């Protein structure tokens, strides 16, 4: 009877709704053999294939479907979702094409094919489509959740009050329905949901792993209890996607190399290929051992080498990021699993048995925010390569083109040799600052600046203008290599004024709600002729900005975009800031590095989640509370007396300027070896037999 | 930014 094949066919669909994938598999393939020609079938069995990673399998059922059914739209969207996670975007456009045109009414396609214009950053086309989508099936949640993370992006904050009601209203039904969520967890943070529910929402998004492992039927694997077999050498296993030029490789580059190998071996598993730059040639130099996973997709495989190499303690450093396999976590490989750095949450999943944070990120009264057990850093959990990458940002000087520190600024590996030669050059007190007085040398290199060009030559020493690093060295540029020229940056590359104080903030722009744009603008009310610099990102944003903060009294002029920079200029431009102003939805973690490694003082205000304590973590580190506010009446009045009170910002700034050499911040080499001992305590309290539990010292 | 999620159409079959 034909009642037979679509009974099996449709209780299948209902076992995959409930995530019981297993016996779906098992009734779509009872169907096909009632019924080999069932169409229907084969695309919903290709669903769930894909659901498992086994996604050629999947394409091979999709291209059956419409063999059969040459104008079946719903096999040509399922397929376009497989074919985009392999990474087949032209392939998915066109069957998503295909399928809204075979029917335009199809609001899954449409939605499909809006996710692709936003993952290729035409955010206006996403938008379109989503609403298209919303349009057509106004209950939607994939749909209208991607939605509002799309005016996240560009802050179009039109009805935001509705809109994160409605997200919130979203996901606590898909929790009850115990189905999976449609905020992602690395937006969550974003939005005013429950510790709970964020926490929730990562465990379902880990749940998709096992999803992908269990049909690998592998046995727990047998872990080493001793360090007998590595001569008494702790073995630790970094696993990333992001060896390579990528901000992870930024901040720890340098960790792996400086474990001491009397008492570790130190294993990177790269879950990317190799990308040619400087990042991945020094990881792989200087690790123990470097194996390069990207060739060995089977995350089974994969697991079992990982295993095979005898790691105690396996360190996750995607969480839920683009190039993550947790599968492979899921596997358990190792007796010790922490989360570490990359991700700035918890996973939520019982694979993980740490996170390894700080009492100022994560204090033990939030403990209920993560599925992991806390592991304390002893200052911040949060480091940075900067002393390494941009050691020519130690030392400056200005030019006295009238004294500022950060309106005409010079910088170089080479700079103290050049002003020997200069002998009119003045040493002001504030380290020391030497001052160019406005003389011949000076006038060139205004005028190199104003007429735009790359570079000059005084005295033998070359002087490159900061916008065309990308001309001069490429590799200079991205921080591959240390400038070897003397840079020139000023305000007016930026269009910054010369005779006021500048706020800045270089985060993307998604990290702003109207929220902190208020605050901001109650700071720039009260600091007569301050500006706002910003971010283009993306550009199609900064109207957005502009309108909310014209509304809120602030004129256009007050505000000052810029385009991203190459990542040695973004570092070596926040010298020209008085003062950063921190988001507090989420704050800058990369970013909050890079101003202070400039010497500008940051503004925060600690939330609740991990994302929002960053910070403020980094400055208890440096050591300076002052920045730290408790509220956002504290927030305002700290910004506005930096931008008030002139020796008081002087002082500030000489504080950051000084303590990011001297405090732990800044020093690869202290973190790693507090980095080792938390290690060890993680490993004596396994070796002793008990589970994970909190190191907080 | 990490892959932007899809949402595959279960097909009924009558
Ligand atoms: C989350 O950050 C990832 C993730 C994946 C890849 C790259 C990055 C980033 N690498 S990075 O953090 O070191 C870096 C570099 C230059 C930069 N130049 C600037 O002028 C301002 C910031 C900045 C940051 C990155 O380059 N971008 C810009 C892009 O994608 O075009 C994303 C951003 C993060 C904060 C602000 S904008």
């Amino acid at each position: 009877c034909p009642t037979h094949a679509d009974s099996l066919n449709n209780l299948a669909n209902i076992k995959r709704e409930q995530g019981n994938i297993e016996e779906a598999v098992r009734l779509y393939r009872k169907a096909l053999e009632v019924f080999p020609e069932f169409a229907a079938a084969h695309s919903n069995l290709a669903s769930v294939l894909q659901q498992q990673g086994k996604l050629q399998e999947a394409l091979m059922h999709y291209k059956e479907a419409i063999r059969i059914s040459p104008t079946f739209a719903d096999a040509y969207s399922n397929m376009g979702n497989t074919l985009k996670e392999m990474q087949d975007v032209q392939g998915a456009l066109q069957c998503y094409t295909r399928a809204i045109q075979i029917n335009p009414a199809f609001a899954d396609a449409h939605s499909n094919l809006a996710s692709i214009h936003k993952d290729s950053g035409n955010i206006p086309e996403a938008i379109a489509s989503y609403r298209t989508a919303l349009k057509l099936k106004p209950d939607f949640p994939d749909a209208y959740c991607n939605l509002a993370h799309c005016l996240q992006i560009v802050c179009d904050w039109t009805d935001y009050d509705e809109r994160m009601k409605k997200l919130v209203s979203i996901v606590a039904d898909q929790l009850e329905k115990n189905r999976l969520p449609s905020v992602h967890p690395h937006h969550s943070m974003l939005y005013p949901l429950s510790h709970g529910f964020r926490k929730a929402i990562a465990e379902r998004h880990g749940n998709l792993c096992l999803d992908k492992i269990n049909v690998l039927h592998k046995p727990p694997y047998e872990h080493p209890k001793d360090l007998k077999l590595s001569d008494g050498r702790l073995r630790v296993g970094y696993v990333s996607s992001d060896f390579g030029n990528h901000p992870t490789s930024h901040l720890m580059q340098s960790i792996p190399g400086m474990h001491n190998p009397d008492k570790f071996e130190v294993f990177c598993y790269a879950l990317s290929p190799d990308d040619g730059t400087n990042f991945r040639v020094k990881v792989m130099a200087e690790a123990n051992h470097f194996i390069d996973l990207s060739q060995i997709p089977c995350n089974g495989k994969a697991a079992d080498r990982i295993h095979q190499d005898g790691i105690h303690i396996l360190v996750n450093m995607n969480g839920y990021t683009k190039g993550a396999r947790n599968e492979l976590f899921a596997l358990r490989p190792a007796p010790i699993q922490a989360m570490w750095l990359g991700y700035p949450g918890t996973s939520g999943a019982l694979f993980m048995d740490y996170i390894i944070t700080d009492q100022e990120t994560s204090p033990a009264e939030v403990a209920e925010q993560y599925s992991e057990k806390l592991a304390y850093m002893p200052h911040t959990f949060f480091i940075g390569d900067h002393a390494n990458m941009f050691p020519h940002l130690k030392k400056k000087a200005v030019i006295d083109f009238k004294i500022y520190d950060n309106r005409i600024v010079l910088n170089g590996i080479d700079l103290k040799a050049f002003l020997d030669s200069l002998p009119d050059v003045k040493i002001v007190k504030m380290l020391n600052m030497p001052v160019i007085p406005m003389n011949t040398i000076a006038e060139a290199v205004i005028e190199m600046i104003n007429r735009g060009q790359i570079q000059i030559t005084i005295n033998g020493f070359s002087i490159s203008n900061g916008l065309a690093t990308t001309q001069i060295n490429n590799k200079a540029a991205t921080g591959e290599e240390v400038p070897r020229t003397i840079i020139v940056t000023t305000r007016s590359q930026y269009g910054l004024p010369e005779d006021a104080i500048v706020y800045c903030n270089f985060n993307q722009l998604y990290k702003i709600d109207p929220s902190t744009l208020q605050m901001w603008a109650n700071i720039l009310k009260r600091v007569p002729n301050s500006v706002l610099w910003l971010l283009r990102f993306p550009a199609v944003g900064e109207p957005n900005i502009q309108q909310y903060a014209q509304n809120m009294g602030l004129p256009q002029n007050r505000i000052i975009f810029s385009p991203v920079a190459p990542k040695e200029e973004h570092v070596r431009r926040g010298q020209l800031a008085d003062v950063c102003l921190d988001t507090p939805l989420c704050n800058g973690h990369t970013t909050g590095m890079d101003v202070l490694w400039a010497g500008t003082p940051m503004v925060t205000m600690p939330g609740e989640t991990l994302a929002s304590r960053v910070a403020a973590s980094q400055l208890t580190c440096l050591g300076c509370l002052e920045l730290i506010a408790k509220n956002r009446q504290e927030y305002e009045d700290i910004a506005v007396k930096l931008g008030t009170d002139l020796e008081y910002l002087k002082k500030v700034r000489g504080k950051v300027w000084k303590q990011r050499i001297s405090s732990p911040l800044f020093n690869t080499k202290q973190y790693t070896m507090e980095l080792e001992r938390l290690y060890l305590q993680m490993w004596e309290h396994y070796a002793a037999g008990n589970k994970p539990d909190h190191m907080i010292k | 930014t990490h892959e932007t999620g899809t949402t595959n159409t279960a097909t009924t079959a009558t």
